[PDB]
């Protein structure tokens, strides 16, 4: 548990509200699945309702003088801070409506209002405002904000336009008519998800839809963002949208541009003595003493000289000019002839572009031209070349805001499409290319070309958004004022997986998973318009992750999947190598990848699904201690092959999956005592609740282990002593003469053979052996049911798994 | 040495659960206020206070996870509402 | 446990002579690199090494201003070129 | 191990005052009767009894001479009036 | 303290494997002859010696029936050909 | 503290009674001096009264059938064990009479009767029997036994015959007339103290004055033993007394006789080949090949051959015969001629005693006599020589029982003295010598001789009673049934000196000193007839003690002197090199030797005298740690020279004497921190009560030390920091310009200079410096009084002693 004072650092007023609400609800209480229609958790829905209600109230406060003084009176009546009244009002309101599911049992609401330290007179209004009408007229702002937040988050409104259809037709009309009187309109802007939009969407909410201009963004729904419009405010204009988003492309990094400058200096340095000597006696330098004339590759070594239009062709048009002039200003005083020969002769496909003072001479021209002052003519022809390409690539950007960024509540400043005869179409994305230069040199049929868009996406995937990715989507949408708040920090903890359903609250388990609430989120990439958020895997684990997604390295990123889910308020998580891999839809959340193992199946509740993978995190934390740096990949494969097989008959056997057949070293003392003991009590705890079989197995193994240390009152046991009497029962249960027996006889003979081999080594009691005999029945009863289902060749492997777990529980009950 | 220095060492003990047991001994004693002593305890369960001849010993406990508790006991003395800490003990116990 | 946080705690021991002795135990073991371990004792005076059955015990000491020395003892083992520490011990001694 | 063996080791501790402190740890526990436990205590002053989760800790004290007292604490548990001793601690303290 | 009485106590440690570990400290130091000290470790396996600033630390071990060993550590110094012992330590260890 | 169960081993019924009584009284309560006339302690007198009362009651019980049934009824009335009623009756009776000294304050008796767990109805009889007459007629045995015990132990009855003069004339007559009716008489036997009587007196009380014959010994008074006579019993006969005590002399040790046999075998072996060859061709062995005949020193080498009458002349007459016959029987089969030549030619002064077959030939006779059968004639002449000397030396023993063992209540069986013409008189003791042989060969004037008595005393001082000795005498006498009970055991503890006047009882301090109560005393030599008991110093310390008493080794045995006193119930102790060194006589006890240091002076109470030497035991225990094996003798001399000088002005300065001038190494850190700290709190405790000056010094040093750590709240002090401000005051107090000053000015200026140098280094308080200033006045007030008395050259040495003690107390108040 972190310092309870240091978490409060950077206290945004919204952060403390979300902290307090999560600190009030039980972990297993907010993780609970909300409704059957879509995957929603109690924690995600209720926090979202309070967050949107807080935003709408602050919008009314900032937009209307009458709503401001109305909120002041409403705040003074209950004697609560303004934003505390607005947030907790919608938070308690949503818990009062989601509790309509079968349990009524409204008694839970009293615990929340108590830990929040709030007057119950406030709850008397909410419990009559969730159902019923206004307490009085002064509660109108809360009635508007909360009913709108309740509307915006129905199980699957699913679309931005569905909000405006639910708006006027259904009972939500009364709230919007009052929102009209607070001079606040509703509005929305639809957008398509794209890689460059992922990094650039944050700047739109700051330089376009900011509070200064009066737009107040609320929530997004994978097909657009929903915000507001205070009356008589300026319309949303596409001119500034294109002005800002094209700037994010036409602003190459200040050190990437320094590298492209160094790529030029790498070539002109290789023959520095010749370029320096060319300041006098050019005819002695250009001609070779044995013959006529030298060619330029003797001065411009091909191994080190990349042509300029290929060097800086990766950047934008304005950045090419800064490269040329910075290289010119840096090296003109030393080797001005190397700069001349480089640009004149190494310009790649547009080779002949230097007609200014272009004598047409192939190589002798250096003797037949004027001095260094002529170099500036190249800078002029660079200005006349890049500024013209600038107008063409800015037009290549515009169509994204004519076709994709569409279906909006904004107006178009842009001149229409027809810059007639588009030179080409992009070969991968399809956007029309108009600039004359681009060719597909990314690093029956003639030539293919690419647009300046998806080359900027490549320069982002090279470092800033390099795969793989953790992806978590929200249903039906997610508040924007909450996306730019949630963060995480795994650098000090790595994996953590210990959670209790009720011993700690949601926020305790939230911070235990490494979740952070900060005013400026830095480890998280919120795809705002997409109602989803993407986590770069490099900021999750320090492993040298590949560019695709290997099935052997999915076993390494998976221990972080449930943590990411809980940090984002129990939401479905997808591990993928590409951002555009679309999610598959149940009332419970799902943790998935491109290829799903069986142990990643979603059990009947979000709490059990999290425990299912948290059990794998505990096993991964033990194999981390056992297998070496090179054996771990082979170790996790043998484990995963068993878990995927055991969970194919029951998930409780997937929790008990460890191996213990052969595979990687069968040596038990090297495996149990070294790593698995500190997590055994947790794996058994998960087993006893994921299925009725696991509850039968957990209670039976402990009832034997408790009786084992009660009979064997000494620590003098061997590995064969506590497991031998059970192995003699398993051998009796699986030899072909007994396999034919009837069900009641096959289990009865095997348990008799088990206790018979036990009583020959140690003395039992008449009243004490009955619990061992009764537990052995339930064990072999399950071994028969997992033989009816599945195979004898697997039931034996499960029996060896259970036989070793008895040794584990015996060492576990002595730990105290 | 003041609580500003001791807090930098305690933040490490509270965050990292790998520290199974740590024993601190001071000479001279670390001086803390009654307020800083209350803030280090307000969330823990007190279990025992015994008044030695000149050293009052008090112990506390936090619940971390599952059945693992972080226990913590003090040896200190008070004068003019100032708290001088003789030694500090932290250890994590499996409690049924 | 990240060595960043362990060094955040050890700096208080190097900078506060009021710390007479500290005994801390890790479970599970804390892993550090050879460079992280050498950077801790780069300026120390090594004393002994004991190659135990499955635990390497080393002892170091530093000198402080006067007749006061700072002792250090740790038990560890190596695996995959990383250093896993079992326990650490510090105490200050005054002698000629 | 029974009290007949432990008494041979305790007679040395009671007679020789040079033993400043001695710590005994048993595995398994030493089994003594309630009578032998009463005879080891009847002349000492009891000071503290705390009931742990499964280990009751009780301490006692004898006056030796001047201001030097022999203190003694136990860690044990009881079943069927049999007393199993986990560990034993003896030390001599200067008490004002 | 006569070595006769100290040997009366150490015989119980050699003869009772239930004694897991014992830490005893002498004040003042107990004096024994070179023959009395050699007769104790005549049948031991010496491990280390540490020539401290003013205290000699030695460690010994014996083997017992199986994979169980009995460790011994003592700190001492010599004066007038007699051996003055500062403290003794015993503990039993099981390992290959 | 020893095992409270293991002390009860060997539980003689009297031992538990003395244990219980001493466990009941406070240490400082029994050590208290009893009366002014003679040195007696409350513990010694009261235990003696109860012990004698127990003996007289058991005598009445065993002698009279009527007293037996009377004691049975008296025991059943109070429901107490018989011997418990008899012992505690006289013990409580004596406390009730000795409390007549000024305090009345009889309240002390209730604590004793309570811890004894006895009914107060018994005390109601005693408190009316000590003063007053019988409770009723049935208490007659107790009235007789206790009044006799009270009579036998008056401050200084001083003589055996004074008991029988106090008997009939004074009020004690009524008790003896009733003792007559219990058929029990009084009797006594006077004896003189002698070394052989010391070891032999125990056997007289067992084989003569035993209960079987009915004599019941009670007490001795340095001039005899007082016992009883049951009527019609046999008279005490001198025949068995001489029969037993002469046997103790005529019974040489079984290994000493083996050594005298080996002294014979050492000679006859040196030329074994010649004696073996003499079995044939004697003429070839006795003659030399170069000349005539060999002389006997060539066969009997002088270096290895002691003459027989000088070898065995140290033993008795019967032991000489056993030496001769055992040597003969052991070696006759091997070298019978060596045995022949040895006895015939090596018989010392009685050289010619072999006339039987004495041919008169000087050396050739071996050729002229018969074979081995003639050797038995020597054994016959040995029988005829030793049996005749036996009758003469037994007569030499008899006069001790005619003259010394005299003034008795026994009858004489012996024929009178006149064996006419005694051959000589002893040169040292004076007893008449009658045997013809003895000459003074102990290892104007002719020859001196010694009797067989003081040669047996020498054979005892050679090993069994070797000096030096601890001697403790009792006044007026000591019960015999108590002498043969008290013992000690220092082998496991060496020196112990920590005692508290009231925190522990007498028995706790008794066993803390190593005192033992055993049925068979083994480390103690009770001189019964001498009313004193002698301790052999070899059984006290393991040091190689000398045969005299060096003044340098007296400093080593002295730490045991007070322990011996307390073990023997606080009685005066004398350390001497000879048993016969007579004690010097005050109301308080005294610890003394041949030459007394001043620090051994007896303070005004037994408790303070014991503390005075117990303080030296604590210092000796520290020098044991400091100085090496060779420096300690020089170290203890420099310490003793100072203690003897400081105690010459006041004993409190003798307790504070440690050295700390120069002398042996002045190095303080090598001396204080290494050894003296653990005993400083005890030395200061002793100082604060031996004189009013010491009480002033102890309270003033601690009042400064407590104020020093209150001002110097840090352990950063140097040796000069806590002592410097006082040294500046001492320098001011002793420089010649201030020595002339008046008393009130010399102390006022020095304390001002002390606090002035202190305030320049540290900050004091207005209310806090007043106690430091007031304590500095009392310190320099005493430094002036120990300069009026004594000298400036000593007051400076005491000031340096006190200045170092301030450093000691500062380190002592921080120990907690
Ligand atoms: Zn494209
Ligand atoms: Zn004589």
């Amino acid at each position: 548990m972190r310092n309870l004072k240091r978490i409060v650092m950077g206290e945004n007023k919204l952060i403390g509200l979300v902290r307090t609400a999560l600190d009030s609800i039980t972990l297993g209480q907010g993780v609970n699945e909300a409704k059957i229609k879509s995957p929603q958790s109690y924690a995600f829905h209720t926090i979202s309702v309070g967050t949107i209600s807080l935003d709408i109230c602050k919008a009314i406060y900032s937009s209307s003088e009458i709503g401001r003084k109305q909120l002041e009176n409403l705040s003074k009546k209950y004697n609560m801070p303004f934003e505390d009244l607005w947030f907790y009002g919608g938070f308690l309101h949503d818990w009062n409506k989601l509790s309509g599911k079968e349990e009524n049992k409204e008694e839970l609401t009293k615990k929340i209002i108590d830990k929040l330290k709030l007057p119950n007179e406030f709850l008397h209004g909410i419990s009559t405002m969730a159902e019923g009408h206004l307490p009085d007229n002064l509660h109108l702002p809360l009635w508007v904000s909360i009913k709108l937040a309740d509307m915006l988050l129905i199980s699957d409104i699913g679309s931005v336009r569905d909000v405006f259809y639910f708006a006027n037709s259904d009972s939500y009309r009364n709230a919007i008519e009052a929102l009209k009187e607070y001079n606040l309109e509703l509005n929305y802007v639809s957008s398509t998800f794209r890689l460059f939009t992922l990094i650039a969407s944050k700047e739109l909410l700051n330089d376009v839809f900011n509070e200064k201009s009066g737009y107040f963004p609320l929530i997004s729904y994978a097909d657009g963002i929903v915000f507001l419009k205070r009356k008589n405010s300026q319309p949303v204009l596409l001119s500034k949208i294109v002005d800002l988003l094209s700037r994010q492309v036409f602003s190459s990094s200040s050190e990437v541009i320094e590298e492209k400058i160094s790529d030029i200096e790498k070539c002109i340095k290789n023959k520095e003595e010749l370029f320096r000597q060319m300041n006098i006696d050019v005819k002695s330098a250009i001609y070779d003493e044995e013959g006529k004339v030298k060619q330029i590759n003797a001065f411009l070594p091909t191994k080190v000289c990349k042509p300029f239009e290929d060097v800086v062709g990766n950047l934008d048009n304005k950045s090419k000019l800064q490269v040329a002039r910075e290289v010119i200003e840096r090296n003109r005083k030393d080797i001005p002839f190397g700069l001349l020969i480089y640009f004149v002769n190494k310009f790649s496909k547009n080779e002949e572009d230097y007609i200014r003072k272009g004598l047409g001479i192939n190589e002798k021209s250096l003797k037949y031209l004027l001095n260094i002052g002529d170099v500036q003519k190249a800078l002029d022809k660079i200005l006349e070349l890049l500024e013209k390409r600038y107008a063409e690539q800015s037009s290549d950007k515009t169509l994204l805001y004519y076709v994709k960024f569409s279906s909006s509540g904004n107006i178009i400043d842009d001149l229409p499409k027809i810059t007639d005869r588009p030179n080409d179409y992009c070969v991968v994305c399809g956007m029309p290319i108009y600039s004359s230069n681009p060719v597909r040199f990314v690093q029956v049929r003639d030539d293919w070309k690419v647009c300046p868009i998806c080359i900027y996406e490549a320069n982002l995937m090279k470092d800033r958004v390099k795969p793989p990715y953790f992806i978590v989507t929200f249903y039906p949408g997610v508040p924007i004022s909450l996306l730019n708040i949630i963060d995480f920090d795994f650098s000090q903890s790595s994996i953590k997986y210990y959670i209790d359903e009720e011993k700690d609250t949601y926020f305790t388990a939230f911070e235990k998973m490494g979740g952070r609430l900060e005013p400026y989120v830095k480890k998280v990439l919120p795809a705002y318009f997409s109602s989803k958020v993407i986590i770069k895997a490099s900021e999750v684990s320090n492993f040298s992750l590949s560019t695709r997604l290997s099935k052997s390295e999915l076993n390494k990123l998976l221990p972080y999947a449930p943590m990411i889910s809980m940090i984002f308020l129990t939401s479905p998580v997808l591990i993928s190598s590409n951002l555009y891999e679309m999610p598959i839809h149940e009332r419970v959340i799902s943790i998935t990848s491109t290829y799903n193992y069986t142990f990643m199946k979603s059990l009947n509740s979000n709490l059990l699904t999290l425990y299912s993978i948290f059990a794998y995190s505990a096993k991964y934390d033990a194999m981390r201690k056992i297998c070496g740096r090179s054996d771990l990949d082979n170790c996790l494969g043998y484990l995963t092959e068993e878990m995927d097989l055991y969970s194919s008959v029951d998930p409780a056997l997937g929790v008990l999956s460890i191996g213990m057949g052969v595979g990687t070293p069968i040596d038990t003392d090297e495996k149990f005592f070294s790593a698995f003991l500190p997590v055994s009590g947790y794996l058994l705890k998960v087993t006893g609740k994921v299925s009725k079989m696991g509850e039968t197995l957990k209670s039976s193994i402990f009832s034997i282990a408790y009786a084992l240390k009660d009979i064997i009152k000494s620590q003098k046991v061997s590995k064969y002593d506590v497991t031998g009497f059970l192995r003699d029962g398993v051998d009796m249960f699986f030899k072909t003469t007994s396999v034919i027996k009837d069900k009641e006889d096959r289990i009865g003979i095997s348990v008799n053979a088990a206790i018979s081999s036990l009583e020959n080594k140690y003395a039992l009691d008449d009243q004490h052996r009955a619990q061992v005999y009764s537990a052995l029945q339930d064990i072999f009863k399950t071994l028969y049911s997992i033989e009816e289902e599945s195979d004898r060749s697997l039931a034996i492997s499960i029996a060896n798994t259970l036989s070793n777990w008895l040794y584990i529980a015996y060492k576990l009950v002595l730990q105290g | 040495m003041n609580y500003k220095e001791l807090e930098k060492m305690l933040d490490v003990i509270f965050e990292n659960s790998e520290i199974k047991e740590i024993d601190l001994f001071f000479d001279p004693e670390v001086e803390i206020s009654k307020q800083e002593f209350e803030d280090l305890v307000k969330n823990a369960d007190p279990l025992q206070k015994v008044v030695g001849d000149n050293y009052i010993t008090e112990t506390f406990e936090w619940w971390e996870f599952e059945n693992q508790y972080l226990e913590f006991e003090l040896d200190y003395y008070v004068k003019d509402e100032k708290i001088f800490v003789l030694e500090m003990h932290f250890w994590r116990k499996i409690r049924k």
